[PDB]
């Protein structure tokens, strides 16, 4: 297991924590030509070395018409009790996750600071 | 210039 | 949940010269609820362009609006301030004297 | 005696998202610069025209912590309705007041902080900015979420050290107009009652210090029965206001004497009429 | 549940360094000591592009840069003359929010360790 260089390596994961502010749409392309997709949980201690962080960033998360709920990126389960308001968010708008566990559905024409995943071989 | 920082309550 | 009651300043910028430019005030104070509403008055008619200060709150963290704008004095012209708040049961008319 | 006090606002509008956040930052006793996520500019602005010629290097880094501290807010404005069990659809008020002061030696006099839940105080940050205090018996949470995670320290940082710094920074770029003690224009005004009484004001126009303190006292030692004061003013262009007024025995007028302290006078001024 | 060859378990990797994350309040001397009772030292900045990276992960830290009176010049462990700003009877530095401060060897900070 290893790394890019300005990429922070937890559990044979490379992450990429942003400098700037961008839009979701943007963000998520942007993790893709590095290789790698906007942030999908696992579950609270997959960014707890970023514990105390204030900061507010873009996950790989959307509300799609075909099943009517929140799914990720590759198309998979939002798990129920990973965001408590999951029946609240506006589908309009797009999710935004802090490891402090909190998510804020808003604007996807908004600019937040994001994050990209890499994994295994 | 504004703290940087606040509290989670 | 406090909820404190405003209390209602009108008055005039310069010492009221007639004829001459002047700007007329009513400075609100020491309520919380913040969802408040203000209305500067010409003979009971409420002037379009009032401009008003950005939000801040005292020591106490009760809120203070300032609410402005050009006018000009005259003998046979009476001018008044009215703000519809929370606490109020109805709105309260306070009027501008020229020595207050 | 000077501050850079910052004011932090934030109301939660169930029907629509975003909850309104608004803050704005003062020297002394002008607010230079404010911030409101619902006018046409979503960044921090300039009030002060001594700040009209700062560039972007410092908008960026200031509209960054505003929008962030807003995104932080609305989860405070959820996490503390959980708290307090509130139902999901009531108006709930979060405030943040922090600020610096300098003194006679010109380098940091006294620091504070504090949050407040609805005209109630939540939050404080102690006198020795390395702990902070529960409020409200059910704040106990939040004092000890901040507590534990060492936050003081961070705010012990911007106190003691930030917030100082740019006080000078600000003054010196609002020097010819910050620095600029104005006296007070003062005359008394007479107004009668009836034929037996009668109303003396003592008027105060036009000073930049808004801190005053105005007397009434008779020939001497001077009383303050059948006084009346009202709350200090702003002008509208950046001044001050603020009026004295007393119930007098209508005819022997002189026999009733108005003092005037005032930080920009060199002499505390007596008014006769 | 395998995390990197070249580090400890819970621990996190940035540039060729390995880091710890703190999480606890403990004090400078303390807090050298436990990393040196991890096979590894107390964190040291390197670059001033670290250092905001360093901000992003856990905002204040014990630095491996100290005075020994209040005037002597800042050292690092190494012994060697310390080449970043740093600002009474202060003499541990910290790092919080991308600046170098001086704090009180006895304050209650956050640790985190460093390799190579």
């Amino acid at each position: 297991c290893s790394c890019q260089e300005k990429w922070v390596g937890y559990r044979c994961n490379c992450y990429f924590i942003s400098s700037e502010q961008k839009t979701w749409n943007e963000s998520r392309h942007l993790c893709a030509s590095q290789k790698s997709s906007l942030l999908q949980l696992q579950n609270t201690d997959e960014l707890d070395f970023m514990s105390s962080s204030q900061q507010f960033y873009w996950i790989g998360l959307s509300y799609s018409e075909e099943h009517t709920a929140w799914l990720w990126e590759n198309g998979s389960a939002l798990s129920q009790y990973l965001f408590p308001s999951f029946e609240t968010f506006n589908t309009k708008n797009c999710i935004a996750y802090n490891p402090n566990g909190n998510a804020l559905d808003e604007s996807c024409e908004d600019k937040n600071r994001y994050i990209c995943k890499q994994q295994l071989i | 210039v504004m703290a940087p920082r606040t509290l989670f309550l | 949940m406090i909820q404190r009651t405003p209390k209602i300043q009108v008055y005039s910028r310069h010492p009221a010269e007639n004829g001459k430019s002047n700007f007329l005030n009513c400075y609100v104070s020491g309520f919380h609820p913040s969802d408040i509403e203000v209305d500067l008055l010409k003979n009971g008619e409420r002037i379009e362009k009032v401009e008003h200060s950005d939000l801040s709150f005292s020591k106490d963290w009760s809120f203070y609006l300032l609410y402005y704008t050009e006018f000009t004095p005259t003998e046979k012209d009476e001018y008044a301030c009215r703000v519809n708040h929370v606490t109020l049961s109805q709105p309260k008319i306070v009027k501008w004297d020229r020595d207050m | 005696s000077h501050s850079l006090k910052y004011f932090h606002t934030s109301v939660s509008r169930p029907g629509r998202g975003e909850p309104r956040f608004i803050s704005v930052g003062y020297v002394d006793d002008t607010q230079f610069v404010r911030f409101d996520n619902d006018a046409a500019s979503p960044r921090m602005v300039p009030r002060a025209p001594w700040m009209e010629q700062e560039g972007s290097e410092y908008w960026d880094r200031e509209t960054r912590s505003a929008r962030d501290t807003a995104q932080i807010f609305r989860v405070n404005l959820r996490t503390l309705r959980g708290y307090y069990n509130q139902s999901e659809a009531g108006s709930h008020t979060l405030q943040w007041m922090h600020g610096c002061e300098l003194g006679p030696d010109r380098r940091f006099l006294r620091g504070y902080e504090q949050f407040a839940y609805d005209g109630k105080d939540y939050l404080t940050l102690n006198e020795d900015l390395r702990s902070w205090t529960a409020v409200d018996t059910a704040a106990q949470i939040s004092e000890q979420k901040s507590n534990d995670a060492s936050e003081a320290e961070h705010q012990r940082a911007y106190l003691e050290d930030t917030c100082v710094e740019w006080l000078h920074k600000y003054l010196e770029k609002g020097k010819e107009t910050l620095l600029h003690l104005e006296p007070p224009k003062t005359h008394v005004t007479h107004h009668p009652i009836s034929d037996h009484e009668a109303t003396l004001r003592c008027w105060a126009l036009g000073f930049y210090p808004a801190e005053i303190t105005l007397t009434w006292q008779q020939d001497g030692e001077g009383h303050t029965q059948d006084t009346e004061l009202v709350e200090t003013r702003p002008a509208g262009d950046g001044t001050f206001q603020k009026w004295a007024a007393v119930v007098v025995p209508s005819g022997e007028e002189q026999r009733y004497t108005c003092h005037v302290q005032h930080e920009g006078l060199p002499e505390p001024v007596t008014l006769r009429w | 549940a395998r995390h990197c060859g070249h580090c400890p378990e819970e621990w996190i990797t940035y540039s060729n360094s390995c880091y710890y994350i703190g999480k606890e309040r403990r004090t400078w001397e303390e807090s050298l000591l436990a990393c040196t009772s991890k096979n590894s030292s107390l964190l040291s900045i390197d670059n001033e592009e670290e250092m905001k990276f360093l901000s992003i992960i856990s905002p204040s830290s014990w630095i491996g840069v100290f005075r020994n009176s209040s005037h002597h010049p800042w050292v690092t462990m190494n012994g060697l003359a310390f080449k970043h700003e740093i600002k009474a009877e202060l003499n541990c530095a910290v790092l919080q929010v991308n600046r170098l401060k001086s704090a009180q060897c006895g304050s209650s900070i956050i640790y985190h360790c460093k390799h190579k």
